[PDB]
């Protein structure tokens, strides 16, 4: 089928020593010898090695409708928010929760790195989460509250199904082990971040039990001056294709927190994530609007936060 | 390309060797060049040589089709694919039709995908063809192909045979999508008789999401890149007559109010037809030909993704 | 002999009665303005019968967009010919030819062996190529920083196709695109050097055309506009 | 932060010194893209030198237990 080489992600001074030599497509590379390649072109053995390696290196509706149903939904404690988005935040999906300061978002990540860690034989997922914290948010006393409410929650249940195994996961979820599970990172400016970013695919691979990856501010508070130049590069091309890519070959959920939207930062970014979420008042009390979503039509639902955590009116 | 060995009949590596001494490394050297000048002087056969030049000449070029043998073709093999959404239909004036490449556009939330959805259940049902689905920004919802599935027939067995006749691939970045087709051209190749695959549709949900970021700076690597891209799509779908299509942002130029394609000035020749959508309510999206062949443009209606 | 310019279209070469001798032609303009119309227009005038108001000279289409419309084409015919049937058209068709390029490479392969074609079709008095412009940017990244190297394989086809139209007195009907920023030269010396009109397109339906004419440095202007009959200059 | 203490070859870095790129900030903000054009190297070989780069100034990852018991 006679692939061409401008392609294949050689890397660009070679490429133009190898079509400058009369090399077109990469069928005609594949019987040389390294050895020979070499001296052909003026490029060392090294190279010859590389390319010759990069020129020679799914599931239907059916499978994919069959892993969409076990992949549990995480849930929110709001059974009327987690009505709309159909079960709860799902995963191998971004998600995004705009809204202008003071209205909870912070208080629905907080609450989605504990219900992440719920165990399985509950309807849960039994993952851990990974908070990048990049306002300076975070809180662990607050995390204790939102705890051991759970878990009193949860022991309200177990006593109705008697002797189930119920009794014994109940036993592993425990609040040292909850708090043994939630990973921090603290970035104070956006060349940390995206360093960041750029490590987590490979932090994500040592710990195959990590089930929700959470960016506390895509947009930095104070924006300003050269730093503007910074912010393009991760809005851009970054936090579009990173995020969808790592969520997908890891299997997990990944939730980016924005605060410049406030009503009903590039033209391209609307498109940059799957589902997103709206957050303002109205007679002094929250609303939780659902502005985008690609399975689930417009609607708008109500809830309160408590000191229990996120709950449904 | 280069010469080798075996790429025709009477080459060797001592006759190979010497074009290569005399400066004659591939084969448009070979054939622009003066034989005489090689044959009678450095001692090389006249004959041969002619015999080389016109047999790779033959072998490495078009060959000009009558208009007449080729309009027969393609009337019996060019067909129209119902889009599902019977308004929108009439708009296109029945359709989809295989061998072009169709492009929509839309911002944020304007039935880009669900009109691609609807096109793929469509053809998954209806026509009982397969589909292949290119998905880089994770639009594709199983739930909802079922659903759209459902409004259509209740069999359970109807269902679970459409639902495994959708192809489902993921790319995050243009080299992969690139893979991704040049596989699809090679395996549409080989497999001459395997009407169990023998794709007809090809959906690439936000061709966008993979070329924005190659685009930036003073450097050109990214124009080549989205040149590549194309000419891939064309020649899959001129070459092997599957109605390809594809789905693209919108932006506003600076000068006026008007909306255009994203890509640039580059990118915007590539479409043969283009079909906007925009919001004048839930529902209620209103389409109209921005670019066609065939059709005066700006011819503007209404559509309803709510039940489509 | 070639019938002059002034048959083909009356409406663009009033003033060009004496027969051709090799002339080259190129449009320019952004996208959806009416090139690829035009060439419709000329195909239409040179292939319908002599007793329907055409030529009946065979015709050549280079393209390497893959946008040529087959069925565009045909509802045109059947539309201005009189009294239109099956077995009209398949004549009218018989007198135009088709080719597909993929890569500059294949087009100069091409080009060298189009020789033959015109030593067994005298007829043959017409040659169009759509978007010459077509492999501009992949060409230009693999040669590197050398213009020399960049440009490479495009001279070369300019160099064969002066050859071919002057041993055979043939017409060019090239066509570009607008890709950088009224004009903005971007193709080789060795072409530009060969283009005697250089016409451009505009858009407000109403269809503007320019005229520039550097064998005399005349400037003019035109109207048109494109039903379902094929273009109709006003 | 300067590149030359990061780890990179003491060759490559005139390279990017020719090009007027003397922080780890101005390393950060160019492309996949134009990396490859300032420096030779494959696409994947670009992306070994940006984990290095990044690891230099990455944070430290903290436990939640850790911090509650400071
Ligand atoms: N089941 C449904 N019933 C009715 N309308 C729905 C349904 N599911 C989704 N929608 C509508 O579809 C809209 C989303 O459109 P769609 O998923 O096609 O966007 P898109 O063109 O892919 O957007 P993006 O540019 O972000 O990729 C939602 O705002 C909602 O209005
Ligand atoms: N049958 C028709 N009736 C009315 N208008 C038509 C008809 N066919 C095409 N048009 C209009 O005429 C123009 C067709 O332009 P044409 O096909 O020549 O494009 P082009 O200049 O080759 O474009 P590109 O190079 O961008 O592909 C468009 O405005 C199209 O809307
Ligand atoms: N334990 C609690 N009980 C009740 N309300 C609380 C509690 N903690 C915080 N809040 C409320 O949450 C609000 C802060 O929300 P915040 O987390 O700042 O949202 P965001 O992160 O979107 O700014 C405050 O107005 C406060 O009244
Ligand atoms: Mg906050
Ligand atoms: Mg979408
Ligand atoms: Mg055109």
């Amino acid at each position: 089928m006679q692939r061409d080489l401008v392609s294949f992600p050689l890397s660009p001074a070679v490429r133009v020593k190898l079509v400058s030599a009369g090399f077109q497509t990469a069928e005609e590379l594949l019987e040389v010898k390294p050895s020979e390649l070499s001296k052909e072109v003026g490029i060392s053995k090294a190279e010859a090695l590389e390319t010759l390696q990069i020129i020679r290196r799914k599931c239907t509706a059916l499978e994919l409708l069959e892993q969409e149903h076990t992949q549990g939904f995480i849930i929110t404690f709001c059974s009327a928010l987690d009505d709309i988005l159909g079960g709860g935040v799902p995963l191998m999906k971004t998600t995004e929760i705009c809204g202008a300061p003071g209205v909870g978002k912070t208080q629905l990540c907080m609450q989605l790195a504990v219900d992440v860690q719920i165990p399985e034989c509950f309807g849960g997922v039994a993952g851990e989460a990974v908070f990048i914290d990049t306002e300076g948010s975070f809180m662990v006393d607050r995390v204790v509250d939102l705890a051991t409410a759970c878990i009193q929650h949860l022991q309200l249940i177990a006593e109705k199904h008697k002797g189930e195994e119920h009794r014994k996961a109940l036993e592993d979820f425990t609040l040292d082990n909850i708090l043994s599970h939630i990973y921090y990172f603290r970035c104070r400016d956006y060349t940390e971040l995206l360093a960041q970013v750029y490590l987590l695919p490979d932090f994500l691979s040592e710990h195959s039990k990590v089930r929700l990856v959470i960016v506390d501010g895509i947009a930095f508070p104070f924006r300003h001056d050269l730093d503007d130049l910074s912010l393009r590069t991760r809005l851009l091309n970054g936090l579009a294709q990173q995020m969808i890519s790592l969520a997908n070959n890891h299997r997990l959920a990944v939730i980016l927190t924005n605060q410049m939207t406030t009503k009903i930062l590039g033209e391209s970014w609307g498109h940059a994530a799957t589902i997103r979420l709206i957050f303002h008042w109205d007679r002094k009390q929250r609303l939780a609007t659902l502005y985008k979503s690609p399975s689930q039509k417009e609607c708008t639902v109500l809830f309160q936060i408590k000191p229990q955590g996120f709950r449904d009116t | 390309g280069v010469l080798r060995v075996g790429l025709c009949p009477g080459l060797t590596e001592e006759m190979i060797q010497l074009l290569r001494s005399h400066r004659i490394k591939t084969v448009v050297d070979l054939v622009s060049a003066d034989l005489e000048e090689v044959a009678q002087k450095c001692g090389l056969s006249y004959k041969a040589l002619v015999a080389l030049r016109r047999v790779l000449l033959a072998q490495f070029s078009a060959f000009p089709v009558n208009g007449a043998d080729l309009y027969e073709e393609l009337k019996t093999s060019t067909a129209i694919l119902s889009t599902g959404i019977g308004s929108l239909d009439k708009l296109l004036d029945a359709g989809l039709y295989t061998g072009e490449v169709t492009e929509i556009v839309g911002g944020p939330g304007s039935g880009k995908t669900q009109v691609c959805l609807c096109m793929a259940a469509n053809v998954a049902h209806g026509l009982q063809q397969n589909v292949l689905y290119v998905d880089s920004n994770g639009g594709l919802t199983a739930s909802r192909l079922l659903q759209l599935l459902q409004a259509k027939t209740q069999d359970e067995e109807e269902q679970a045979e459409a639902l495994r006749r959708i192809q489902v691939v993921h790319a995050f970045d243009i080299f992969q999508m690139l893979d991704v087709l040049q596989e699809l051209r090679g395996t549409v190749a080989q497999q001459v008789t395997g009407s169990s695959g023998t794709v007809k549709v090809v959906v690439v949900d936000s061709v966008t999401a993979v070329v924005s970021p190659l685009l930036g700076g003073q450097q050109r690597e990214g124009l080549a890149l989205m040149m590549q891209l194309a000419r891939e799509l064309k020649t899959l779908a001129r070459d092997l007559g599957m109605a390809v299509v594809v789905t693209n942002h919108i932006t506003r130029d600076r000068d006026s109010g008007r909306l255009k394609p994203a890509l640039g000035r580059s990118w915007s020749f590539v479409p043969s037809t283009r079909i906007l959508l925009d919001t004048i309510s839930g529902g209620r999206r209103m389409a109209c030909l921005a670019k066609s062949s065939r059709q005066p443009t700006g011819f503007q209606e209404m559509v309803d993704i709510g039940t489509w | 002999g070639r019938s002059s310019l002034k048959e083909i279209e009356p409406n663009l070469f009033a003033d060009e009665d004496s027969p051709v001798h090799g002339d080259i032609l190129e449009f320019h303009g952004p996208e959806g303005t009416g090139k690829t119309e035009m060439l419709y227009h000329l195909t239409a005038r040179c292939i319908l019968p002599k007793s329907e108001g055409g030529l009946e000279v065979e015709v050549l289409f280079i393209d390497t967009d893959y946008h040529f419309d087959m069925l565009r084409l045909v509802t045109i015919l059947e539309h201005r010919l009189s009294q239109s049937s099956e077995e009209i058209i398949k004549y009218c068709l018989g007198r135009f030819f088709l080719v597909y390029c993929s890569s500059s490479t294949h087009l100069l392969l091409t080009l060298y062996s189009l020789e033959s074609m015109f030593c067994s079709h005298p007829s043959l008095c017409l040659l169009i190529l759509d978007s010459l412009s077509a492999f501009y940017w992949i060409d230009r990244v693999n040669g590197g920083e050398s213009v020399n190297l960049q440009e490479s394989t495009l001279r070369k086809c300019s160099q064969c196709l002066e050859k071919l139209v002057n041993d055979y007195r043939l017409v060019l009907f090239a066509t570009t695109q607008t890709i950088m920023q009224d004009y903005r030269p971007y193709l080789c010396k060795a072409w530009q050097q060969l283009v005697k009109h250089r016409m451009f397109f505009s858009k407000q339906n109403q269809f503007s055309l320019v005229s520039r004419c550097l064998k005399s440095n005349s400037l003019k202007k035109h109207f048109f506009i494109i039903g379902e009959s094929g273009v109709e200059f006003c | 932060k300067k590149l030359k203490r990061v780890g990179l070859s003491q060759e490559l870095c005139d390279r990017l010194s020719r090009h007027q790129i003397l922080t780890c900030q101005d390393f950060l903000c160019l492309s996949p893209l134009e990396l490859m054009k300032v420096t030779g190297l494959s696409y994947r070989g670009v992306h070994e030198l940006l984990c290095m780069v990044s690891r230099a100034c990455a944070p430290k990852m903290q436990t939640a237990y850790g911090i509650k018991a400071q």
